[PDB]
């Protein structure tokens, strides 16, 4: 109505801009570093954590059945 | 002329800012903890 | 709190507190942003106790 | 209010308040130290231990 | 003073007079009567001298005890 | 840009040179005395160099005297309270006066 | 004597954050530290209680999870 | 001192020194509700608080582990 | 776990103390500065606040006979009763801060009470002391930073007191080696560093403030930047970690999202 | 009471002493609020930028090596510090 | 000197978006005349497109030193704390224990700690008593 916010032309730019950058988007050998480490790098390096260890963590009420504290003192001397 | 604000620091260090009176009493009341004490020495008696 | 989730309500309320208390003349900009850092460090030692009270839980059965 | 140049500032005379509620409050510390000083040195530094008398 | 650690008291009696875990040994004896002191005087520092120093001189024993426990157990390092 | 000796913007070039070369050793130097001491000394050091109409020279001294600023630069200046970088700086602001326009939302 | 101690400031904190503007600012300082004062006083009393008498307390609200 | 549009910004807490005109009339209104309160949770703390150290004497608990060994 | 929850409640008091002291000194000088190095020569204008801090600063050096004395020295104490290669490690680190405590506190009294005046003189001529009720807390918490420490000492700090809220475990329970087993250095040590360090400092201070320019000698230069930024820990925190992380959440918003 | 805010003769009071205190001021030189540090006073160029940072180190305040360039009389002087925020 | 804050880049080629590069407003001066004075931004100044980690809001950028200066001192304050450390650790400098460590009877108070049988015992036992 009354155009209550003063519009900034600049701003413009900027969030026309980083609504669209994946226009200028080109896969380079960086870009396809980054798309490597992201996707095929990290869920694989959290797909191992998540298959070698599934299954084998029986951690409910894990008793102990070893002491903890030492018994005789042996002094350096 | 060296230091030529001689005439305006100078009260950094007259009168109340003397090297005595900045140090004067920095303990506060260091005799009168020995003044209750030296009666209470005595009252021990 | 006589269980160790109740003392994480109140634990996260220090930090809600003093989020509002340290940026509290919020027009002071190193003010502002000192409160998000002490809100932000605050919930990084929050995530390791929430996780800490998950294995309890694990461990143990209850936060008691 | 008025600013008379070229002077040095004068000893203060703070509230006669002030001063006797600064020097009680000192005063009793070194009363304390002093109160204990006088009864548990030894024990203190390991003189003497406490069950010595 | 207190010459020597007093007797030691039997295990039922730790439990009845719920000694903490840590405190309880050759000295346990003289803990005791200490602790009822401490309820009816608000554990102040002046009221309960008597028995705090009779407690606390036993353990000075049970520390000069571990050291001639001490020795005993040096001289068989010394065995070899 | 180019070092005009004696013009006007070198005059201010050496007054903002010299604003920071006394605010900078009176950070360091916390007590008068010793303060004025330091400022006689670079302003015994702001004359040797007051007579000079070589422009090749005033670029090295004047490369000189920045990184001379800048190695003895104080890592936390003093600052007055109320100015920009001080401690009361932006504190309760007074709020900004504009008419409301009201909106039918 | 245990409710006291912990909600006390609960209700002073929530007083001057909504009624304090019909209660001014003066009048909305004292309130809040009349209601920590509430606390104090509340806590001794435990205190007393507990480390001297060895007297516990508890108060189960409601359930949770 | 300055203007700082106190007109229409009506937050919870008034903001910017504000104090009421009938700020003596409602001042003793919220004590009237505070001490009020308080006593609620007196009553409501006595009421509902226990010891659990009391609850349960030495003797039943001496029984309940011969039941589980 | 008794001695620290002991010396917790201490330092309560004698902490709380003194920034309700400092933000006197701040709020009674006229210019409302916070860097101590616009200060000195205040102890006659403001007797009151600089009593209640150099009660503070006492306790909080731990002299004996003050409620710091009666926590701060029994866990210093226990760093070398334990006998331990890591106990003995932190003893020294610990020995350190026992006497950097007595030493920044000195510095910090005599920078803002015992120094020539910095300020412009027509902030003395109005350097004056504040009302009652900004008054009541700090006397009220000047007393407990006296006696405090010698009234509770016995409820947390004796020997066989129950507090079986506090597990300590039977092969964990060296206190009867930590107060019988230290020889007489120990126990002043921290003091006698503490007291000879601070009159050391406060005559370089007074008399002899030439060495303290560190300016000069570019290794004490890059010595005092170096901790006056606080370790680089701020820069290292900023500059390489959110600078970082902000950094990775961009790779995603620009190679993924 | 506190500071009684700070009018004008109180800042020319202060401002005079920073003149009247200064030995490079040229033997004379009689200080009156219109008076210019250049010719009345006779200061030169590098003591003017002494005087201004006495006269900001006087009042707690920082003036900005832009604007402390263009103040050239006593007058000048009172009259910037009196509408400044930060003045006290 | 005054180092720009990491991972900015040099060359963008967005489009048409205008060439400029990168300016950190959090070191402008805050004594000159800005419309958004807080920001420190004239109004209508072009913005950089990675301006997000250049302005006030982004994590403040200390540029007193330079970051492998950091670095190297940081690393070389724990350094010599590991020096005085490690020196320690290889001669057995710390000193030993004057006496045994605190003994109980009743076999070290097994029972007491939820030792059921005599097999547990040593499971549970703290250190015992050899002179009952
Ligand atoms: C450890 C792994 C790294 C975890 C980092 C998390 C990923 C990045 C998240 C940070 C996002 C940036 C942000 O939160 O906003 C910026 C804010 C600015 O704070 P700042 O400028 O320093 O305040 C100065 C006031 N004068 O910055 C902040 O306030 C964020 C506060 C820090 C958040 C946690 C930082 C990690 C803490 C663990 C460090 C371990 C070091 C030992
Ligand atoms: C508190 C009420 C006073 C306690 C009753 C009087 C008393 O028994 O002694 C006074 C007490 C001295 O205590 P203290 O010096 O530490 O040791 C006893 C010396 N025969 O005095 C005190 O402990 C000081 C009490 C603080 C005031
Ligand atoms: C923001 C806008 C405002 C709107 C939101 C305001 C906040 C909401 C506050 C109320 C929250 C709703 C919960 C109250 C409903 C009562 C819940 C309840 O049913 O209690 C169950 C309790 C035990 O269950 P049972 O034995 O099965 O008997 C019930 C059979 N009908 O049976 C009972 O005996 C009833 C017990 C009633 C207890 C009173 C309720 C106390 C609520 C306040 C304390 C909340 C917990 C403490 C958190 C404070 C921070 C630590
Ligand atoms: C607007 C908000 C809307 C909120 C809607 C929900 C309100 C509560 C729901 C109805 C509760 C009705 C009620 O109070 O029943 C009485 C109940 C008795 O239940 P009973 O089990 O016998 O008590 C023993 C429990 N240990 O008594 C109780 O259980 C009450 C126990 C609560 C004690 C803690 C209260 C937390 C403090 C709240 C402060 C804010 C509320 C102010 C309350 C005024 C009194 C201070
Ligand atoms: C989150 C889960 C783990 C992801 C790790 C990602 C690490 C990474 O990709 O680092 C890349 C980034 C620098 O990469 P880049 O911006 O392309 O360098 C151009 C220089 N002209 O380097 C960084 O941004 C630092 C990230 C450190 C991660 C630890
Ligand atoms: C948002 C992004 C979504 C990403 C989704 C990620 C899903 C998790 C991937 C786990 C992969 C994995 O477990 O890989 C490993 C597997 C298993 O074979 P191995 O490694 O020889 O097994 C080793 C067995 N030992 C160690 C006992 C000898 O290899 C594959 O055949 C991978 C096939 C999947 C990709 C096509
Ligand atoms: C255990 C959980 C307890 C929760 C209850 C806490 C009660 C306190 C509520 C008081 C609210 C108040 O005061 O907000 C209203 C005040 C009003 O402005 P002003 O600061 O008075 O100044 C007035 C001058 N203005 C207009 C320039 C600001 O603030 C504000 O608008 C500040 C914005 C942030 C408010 C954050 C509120 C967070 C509430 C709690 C989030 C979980
Ligand atoms: C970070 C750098 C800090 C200083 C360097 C430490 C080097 C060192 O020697 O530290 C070694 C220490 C001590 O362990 P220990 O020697 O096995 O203790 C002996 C085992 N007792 C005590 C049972 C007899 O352990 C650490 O690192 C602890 C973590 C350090 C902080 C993270
Ligand atoms: C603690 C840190 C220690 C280190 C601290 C930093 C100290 C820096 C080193 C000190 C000396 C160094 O050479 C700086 C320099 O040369 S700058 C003087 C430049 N001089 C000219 O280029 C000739 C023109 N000279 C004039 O025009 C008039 O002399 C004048 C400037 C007065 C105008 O004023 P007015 O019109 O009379």
């Amino acid at each position: 109505g009354p155009h209550l916010l003063r519009e900034d032309a600049s701003f413009q730019r900027y969030g026309q801009l980083r609504d669209n950058l994946a226009t200028y988007w080109k896969f380079n050998r960086k870009a396809a570093r980054n798309v490597f480490i992201f996707l095929v790098a990290v869920p694989a390096g959290l797909g191992y954590l998540a298959y070698n260890y599934e299954g084998k963590t029986p951690f409910v009420g894990k008793r102990r059945t070893e002491p903890i504290f030492e018994q005789d003192y042996v002094p350096r001397k | 002329a060296g230091n030529p604000w001689k005439r305006r620091d100078a009260w950094r260090s007259q009168g109340a800012f003397t090297r005595a009176n900045r140090f004067r009493g920095a303990l506060p009341g260091f005799f009168w903890g020995l003044g209750a004490f030296g009666v209470y020495c005595v009252y021990e008696k | 709190g006589d269980n160790y989730l109740i003392l994480f309500v109140g634990w996260e309320f220090i930090g809600v507190a003093s989020y509002l208390l340290i940026s509290f003349w919020f027009t002071r900009f190193n003010a502002v942003k000192s409160g998000l850092s002490a809100l932000l460090i605050n919930r990084f030692g929050d995530a390791l106790l929430v996780l800490g009270l998950s294995y309890l839980v694990l461990v143990t059965g209850s936060v008691n | 209010f008025k600013y008379v140049r070229g002077a040095i500032v004068p000893k203060p005379k703070v509230h006669p308040g002030y001063v006797i509620t600064s020097k009680f409050l000192g005063g009793l510390m070194w009363f304390w130290i002093f109160y204990r000083a006088k009864q548990d040195y030894p024990v203190w530094f390991g003189l003497k231990h406490p069950w010595e008398h | 003073g207190v010459s020597e650690l007093p007797e030691l008291l039997s295990h039922e009696e730790m439990k009845q007079n719920k000694i903490p875990l840590a405190y309880r040994d050759r000295c346990a004896r003289l803990l005791v009567p200490l602790n009822k002191c401490r309820k009816e005087g608000w554990y102040m520092p002046w009221n309960c001298v008597q028995e705090r120093h009779d407690y606390e001189q036993c353990q000075y024993l049970d520390f000069k005890r571990r050291v001639k426990e001490l020795e005993e157990i040096k001289k068989q390092r010394d065995a070899a | 840009k180019a070092v005009v000796p004696f013009s006007e913007a070198n005059k201010k070039y050496v007054s903002s040179l010299y604003r920071k070369s006394l605010r900078t050793a009176h950070d360091w130097i916390n007590k008068t005395e010793f303060y004025r001491v330091k400022a006689s000394e670079i302003r015994s050091r702001f004359d040797a160099n007051k007579h000079i109409n070589d422009p090749n020279e005033l670029k090295v001294i004047f490369k000189e005297t920045e990184a001379l600023l800048e190695d003895y630069a104080h890592p936390d200046p003093i600052i007055p309270p109320c100015r920009p970088g001080g401690s009361k700086f932006e504190r309760n602001i007074p709020p900004r006066v504009e008419a409301r326009i009201p909106i039918d939302v | 004597m245990i409710l006291l101690c912990i909600f006390t400031p609960f209700l002073g904190s929530l007083i001057s954050g909504f009624f304090g503007r019909y209660i001014g600012v003066n009048s909305s300082k004292w309130i809040v530290c009349l209601s920590i004062f509430v606390s104090v006083v509340s806590t001794y009393i435990l205190f007393i209680d507990v480390i001297f008498n060895e007297i516990e307390y508890t108060y189960n609200i409601m359930n949770w999870l | 001192h300055h203007i700082h549009t106190p007109s229409y910004i009506k937050p919870p807490t008034g903001g910017w020194n504000f104090t009421p005109a009938n700020w003596k009339q409602n001042t003793v209104l919220v004590l009237v509700g505070f001490t009020a309160c308080c006593v609620g949770l007196y009553k409501l703390g006595e009421a509902g608080s226990y010891n659990p150290k009391l609850k349960y004497k030495e003797e039943e608990l001496s029984r309940w582990n011969q039941s589980a060994k | 776990y008794n001695l620290a929850l002991f010396h917790l409640i201490c330092h309560s008091f004698f902490k709380a103390l003194l920034f309700m002291s400092a933000g006197s000194v701040i709020h009674s000088i006229i210019s409302e500065y916070q860097d101590i190095r616009m200060y000195g020569g205040f102890r006659q204008f403001i007797p009151l606040a600089y009593t209640c801090i150099f009660i503070a600063s006492l306790s909080l050096m731990a002299i004996p006979g003050l409620t710091g004395f009666y926590s701060k020295d029994i866990i210093i104490e226990s760093m070398y009763g334990e006998y331990t290669f890591s106990g003995f490690i932190i003893y020294w680190f610990a020995l350190i801060s026992a006497t950097c405590t007595s030493l920044y506190s000195i510095r910090l009294i005599y920078y803002t009470f015992l120094n020539n005046p910095n300020s412009p003189k027509y902030i003395y001529i109005n350097l004056k002391e504040n009302d009652i009720v900004l008054i009541t807390p700090m006397i009220i918490l000047t007393i407990l930073s006296i006696f405090g420490g010698y009234l509770l000492r016995d409820i947390y700090l004796g020997m066989g007191s129950p507090f079986n809220e506090l597990f300590i475990h039977p092969n964990n329970l060296s206190l009867i080696e930590t107060e019988f087993s230290l020889p007489s250095i120990l126990k002043v040590l921290p003091l006698i560093t503490g007291l000879g360090g601070g009159l050391i400092l406060l005559l370089i201070y007074e008399f002899n403030y030439s060495l303290f320019l560190v300016y000069n000698n570019k290794n004490l230069s890059k010595l005092y930047s170096f901790f006056n930024q606080k370790i680089m820990f701020d820069q290292l925190l900023n500059n390489l970690i959110l600078r970082s992380g902000l950094n990775i959440g961009w790779l995603l918003n620009v190679h993924i999202d | 009471s506190s500071t009684p805010s700070l009018t004008k003769e109180i800042i020319y009071d202060r401002i005079v002493e920073i003149l009247e205190s200064y030995d490079n001021v040229k033997q004379g030189s009689t200080i009156s609020p219109a008076a210019s540090f250049s010719k009345d006073l006779g200061l030169d160029s590098l003591d003017t930028v002494e005087v201004l940072l006495e006269l900001e180190n006087e009042f707690s305040i920082l003036i900005p090596d832009n604007e402390a360039d263009e103040i050239k009389t006593v007058q000048q002087a009172v009259d910037y510090i009196a509408a400044q925020e930060d003045s006290i | 000197k005054s180092f720009l804050p990491h991972f900015i880049p040099k060359n963008y080629s967005y489009g048409d978006y205008p060439r400029l590069k990168p300016e950190n407003l959090q070191k402008r001066d805050p004594y000159l005349k800005y419309d958004d004075q807080a920001n420190k931004r004239n109004f209508n100044e072009p913005l950089h497109p990675q301006q997000d980690d250049l302005d006030m809001w982004a994590p403040d950028h200390f540029d007193f030193v330079q970051d492998s200066i950091a670095l190297k001192w940081f690393g070389t304050f724990f350094g010599v704390l590991a020096v005085f450390s490690s020196v320690i650790y290889i001669g057995g400098l710390y000193p030993e224990k004057p006496a045994n460590p605190r003994n109980y009877p009743f076999s070290g108070l097994a029972k007491d700690l939820g030792a059921s049988s005599e097999e547990d015992t040593l499971l549970y036992a703290a250190k015992i008593d050899k002179s009952i």
